[PDB]
Parts: C-alpha cells; structure tokens; sequence
C-alpha cells in the first residue's frame, strides 16, 4: 500500500504527461480495484497523510482529479476517512476564502503593517495529522506585528478558537546582497539571517541562546545549510568540517557568485526526507481479547460497545476502534456469525 | 407406620427385570414426545444447589442416577464432577471421566442400583435454557443413550427471586422440525424448535416428611400470618388466564386435553380453599376471643 500511495502521489504530481483525465481515470480505476482486493485501508491513509503531509507546500497536483478520485471512493467506502478527506478539501478552500477576505479587509482598512505579504493557511486540529509541540523560535518585530494583527483580526469575526503558530513547516523568501538577489529560506533560516543583520561576527552558541532553535530535526536543516551545497553557495563558515558542536563561529559574505535573482534552497527539502511499545501492546491485545471472550452480556450493536469500556477503570485503553475491528474479524465462524439483516439475536446473556 | 411400603416410598424400588424390559422394548423410539413427566428426589436437588452455590458464580454440573417408568424420568440421586469452568464455558477434559466411572464402580458396591439417566448444568444467572452447543451435546446423548434428560439450573435467579429455577428439557431427533417469533426466542434459545420441557415435579420419602416436620416451625406470623392466597395473586391470574386457552383448545378438540384442564383447574380451586381455609382458623382464633 505504500507504493501505491507512492505511485499515485508520483503520477498526480507531474500532469504534464498524459493531461487526459481518462488515462488519469482509468489508473485510478486499476488502483481502486487493486484496492478493493485488499484490507487495512488505515495503513494506507496514514500513508496519505505522509505524503499529502511532505499538499502543505506549493499545490503542483490537478485538485479536480484528487476530488474525482475521492468522491468514487467515498462512494465505495462510506464515512469518517471519507468525511476527514472531504475535511482536508474543506479547510484548504475555506482556508484560501479567508485568506481573500482577510486581503480585502486589508484594501478596504490599510496598514502600513500589511505591507508585507501574508498568506496565512490555517488548519484543523481534529482532522489533519499531528507532528510535536513544535518550538517557540522567535519571530522578527516586523512578521510578529504582522502576525498579532493577523490574530487580532480573527479573534474578531468568529470566535472561539485560538491559533498557536508552528514552525516546522512554511515557505519564505529574502532579499539579499551589488545586486539584490532573492533567496527562499523555510522559516528557522529566515530567523538565522535575522539574527545575523543586526551584527556580524555571530557564533553558533549566540545563535542557539535566544531563538529556541530544535534539537533533533536541527540536525537536518544545520547539515543543509552548508557541507554539500549547489554551485549558487549562498552562506559557508569558516570552521569546515563535517561536524560542528559547539563553538564554530559564522561569518556573513557577499559571495554574489550566480547571477541567478532567485537562488532557492528547496534543494534541501529533497535530501532531508532520507533517514516501549511492547507492555502497551501487549497489555492492549490481552485487554481486547478478554474483553471480547469474558463480556457475553446482552447486545444488539452498541451496548457491548458500551459495558466493554465500563469494566475498565482507567480510558483511552478501551479505544473502540479496536472493539470495532474485533468483532469484524470475529464473525469467521460460529460466534458472533449473526445475520446483518436484522442484528438482534448476539447470543444474548450467554 | 414406617416399616410398610406407602404409596409415597414405592417409588424408591429398583426392580431390574422391569428396567431391563423398558430399556429393550425402546417405546420411545416411536413417539418423539413420549416423555413428559420427570419426578425428583429431595436430596439430589439439596446437593444439586449446594453444589451451585459452592462453586460461586463459576458454573458447575453433574450426572443424576435414576431410571424410566413408562413417560416418566425418576431421579434419586445427584452428584458433583471434578471440573474447571468459567461463568460461559467448561471443558470437563479428562478429571470428570476419571471420577465418573470410577463413581459408578464404587456405588455398584454400596446399593446404588442406578445408572446414568441424564446431566444437570449451571448456568449463573442467564436464564434456564439449552445453549446452542448444549443443544449438540444432548443431540449425541440422546441419539445412544436414549433414556436421558439435560437439567439446567439457575443459581442466581433461585438466590434472589425465592423459587427454583430448575428446567428438564429433551431435544428432537435432527429433521424432525414440528422467520422466528419474538416471543418464544428470549425466554429459549435460538434453536427453541429444536427442544422442548417437560413437567418437573419432586418426592421425597416419609421418614423425610417426618423430620421436616420437627425439624423447627416458629413461623407464627411468617407462615400462619403471611398474606396468604394473596401472595401469588399474579401466579393465579395467570393461571386462571391460561385455563382459557386450555379449556378453549380442549372444546375445539370436542369439536384428551379434557382431563388435564380439569385437574389444571382443580389444583388451583383447592389451593384457594386451602387459603380460605388458613384465613379462617386465623379468625377463629384470635378475632373470637375477649367479645
């Protein structure tokens, strides 16, 4: 199921070979019925979720086609990963009017503040997957002013909700020094360059001090900014070596070099991606198989669903997610083999 | 009066030729409903239910000993088998076998003239009726040990409500069937077609009718003050309900049940004298007295 999660997410990435939505269709339709012979669809929309998760950068897919897919497969499948699908669609739609009327209340009312451009994307909590905490890197005067305006926009409207800034994923660009060249950084680089303009002569431990920065998906972004970079080489240091730890100071140079006007770094967002639970498992099946032997109790759909979580003291253990798929892989023989026409007699008591 | 052989302990006789010539002939071979009375003894449910109780809510069970007079099953003796079980299930896997022919060995010699005439369960608080596997289980008792009756007890219910719960049941031969009703599926199992009950009634023995009644009383007014002929008011509408249809059914066969409604009637008119009755000594003997 992951590759052909893999696969699907490789040919609605480039649509420029084979436009025709009927080619399109027709693979999509080999994929539902490759589907149809197989189980465990949670693997392979968690597999969605990976890849759609690393959707949240720039669209380059069909959105007609991923509509058209899901609708022909909510047909087939029903509710609830449907639904948060549908869910997904929703918000990035909703998502991108808001950020239109939030650009018209800016025209309509201006800001000096709202010079900057914002294209504020904001996201569900119960639908979306989840990564961390995230960190509190620090935001510049200017984007922080931009972005409490923002807030305080939103708390107006409609109300009830909070937003909680992340910053492990968003795209940004730079000018930068001779001819002005526009660099594109991903958040914390943004910051790091921040930090430097104010004064030169800056040291990786000043830096760490007072911009909150990761500890370990750090490792990716410091290894990235320098030591395999493109001919365009942006920013080095001078301590070069393959590992830096503690005390390697960096310097800020012009290193014009390319004369390229948008030098980016996505190049790093294609290397990046590279590279108990025993007790709690075990107590959760043993949990689950006593639960579905012992109960016995009267049901005709739910109130087994109900009395199973009863009997344990303590929550989230009972998770009826896994009563659900129990008493699915329960009707192989006699027990628990009721007619699904009428789902009254559950051999009762006994 | 206790060295002749009442009407009450003739029941307590073994005659082998005549068990021997029941178990030869096989009436029952015929007629699929030919038995439909069970009497038991006193003492095979007193250690039936001692049995029950002991083992807790954990379900435990037996083989009974008694024998067949014409279409009726005669118990006189329970007994208690070495098994492990949970509330639902039991396997009875090798311990019971060890101690159930060796138990018959060991009576033979003592004067237990009897033999296997059927298996009473517990079931702890579930209702009295054949499982869908006990169903099975009868199915090869029956199909060679013909004379044999499933017993199925309910400890729970005996221990909170104050009646017996105690259900004879005897299964149809597979094929003989004479889309399911809402009525008759809850208070049997789902395979209720399969199975039917049959009356359950008990005896006991003089000598224990003797003890019983010096055993102690008090019960001035827990018995002889007790709301008497008005306690099971509901148990006498319902019979005097069903009378109807059995009086109706027993018309329509004129048109023999006859008898059977009349002592089905009967039994009910005398135990409302019998209440009438205890009211009336009652006044008798208190209202009557200091005019």
């Amino acid at each position: 199921p992951e590759y052909l999660s893999l696969f699907i997410d490789d040919k609605l990435k480039k649509g420029v070979k084979g436009l025709t939505e009927q080619e399109v269709e027709t693979i999509l339709d080999k994929a539902m019925v490759l589907f149809r012979f197989m189980q465990e669809k949670d693997v392979f929309e968690r597999y969605y979720k990976q890849h759609l998760a690393r959707l949240l950068t720039n669209k380059s897919v069909s959105d007609d086609s991923e509509k058209n897919m899901i609708s022909k497969l909510k047909t087939e499948c029903g509710c609830q990963f449907t639904s948060k699908l549908e869910g997904m669609f929703r918000d990035m739609s909703i998502s991108n009017t808001t950020m239109d009327e939030f650009r018209q209340h800016l025209q309509a009312t201006g800001v000096s503040l709202g010079g900057v451009d914002l294209t504020v994307r904001v996201l569900t909590t119960g639908y979306w997957p989840t990564q961390s905490a995230t960190p509190k890197c620090n935001i510049p005067p200017a984007p922080r002013h931009a972005f409490e305006i923002f807030r305080r926009f939103y708390l107006a409207k409609h109300s009830g909700r909070q937003l909680t800034l992340q910053h492990h994923m968003g795209s940004a660009d730079l000018n930068a020094t001779t001819r002005k060249h526009i660099l594109q950084v991903s958040t914390f680089q943004m910051t790091i360059l921040m930090l430097f303009n104010n004064r030169e002569k800056y040291t990786f431990e000043e830096i760490q001090q007072e911009t909150d920065i990761p500890e370990r998906e750090l490792v990716r972004a410091l290894q990235s900014l320098a030591c395999g970079k493109p001919t365009q080489r942006v920013l080095t240091k001078e301590p070069k070596s393959k590992e830096i730890e503690n005390g390697h100071i960096f310097t800020v140079n012009d290193q014009f070099t390319s004369k390229l006007h948008r030098v980016k770094i996505q190049t790093v967002a294609a290397k990046q991606g590279e590279s108990k639970v025993d007790d709690d498992r075990k107590h959760e099946i043993e949990a689950a198989i006593v639960r579905i032997m012992k109960s016995r109790k009267k049901m005709q759909h739910n109130v087994l669903v109900a009395e199973v979580t009863q009997q344990l003291k303590a929550r989230f253990l009972p998770s009826p997610v896994v009563i659900k798929k129990r008493i699915e892989g329960l009707i192989e023989r006699e027990y628990l083999a009721r007619t699904p026409e009428d789902r009254k007699v559950y051999t009762y008591v006994a | 009066n206790m060295q002749e052989a009442q009407s009450i302990d003739e029941i307590y006789k073994y005659d082998k030729k005549q068990q021997q010539e029941i178990l030869a002939a096989k009436p029952w071979t015929k007629d699929h409903h030919y038995f439909k009375y069970c009497k038991i003894s006193a003492l095979a449910l007193l250690k039936m239910v001692m049995h029950a109780r002991s083992g807790g809510n954990l379900a435990v069970m037996g083989l009974m000993l008694g024998k067949v007079d014409g279409e009726t099953m005669i118990i006189m003796d329970s007994f208690a088998l070495p098994v492990e079980g949970t509330e639902t299930r039991v396997n009875a896997q090798a311990a019971a076998y060890e101690y159930m022919a060796a138990y018959i060995e060991n009576a033979k010699q003592v004067g237990r003239l009897e033999n296997a005439i059927g298996w009473y369960h517990s079931h702890p608080g579930y209702g009295c009726w054949l499982s869908g596997i006990n169903v099975s289980t009868q199915m090869l008792n029956q199909q060679f040990q013909e004379p044999f009756v499933a017993v199925v007890i309910d400890p729970t219910r005996t221990i909170s409500a104050g009646k017996v719960n105690l259900g004879a049941f005897r299964t149809y031969p597979k094929g003989y069937k004479p889309t399911i009703p809402l009525n008759k599926i809850e208070d049997f199992g789902v395979h209720c077609k399969q199975y039917y009950a049959l009356e359950v009634s008990y005896f006991k023995s003089s000598l224990d009718r003797k003890l019983l009644e010096l055993l102690w009383n008090k019960y001035w007014v827990n018995t002889l003050s007790s709301s008497s002929l008005l306690t099971n008011a509901d148990y006498t509408t319902g019979q005097v309900f069903d009378l109807s249809e059995k009086l109706e059914q027993s018309e329509a066969q004129l048109g023999d049940k006859l008898a059977k409604a009349t002592r089905d009637s009967c039994k009910t008119t005398i135990e409302a004298i019998h209440g009438l009755m205890s009211q009336v000594i009652k006044d008798k003997l208190f209202n009557q007295i200091n005019i």
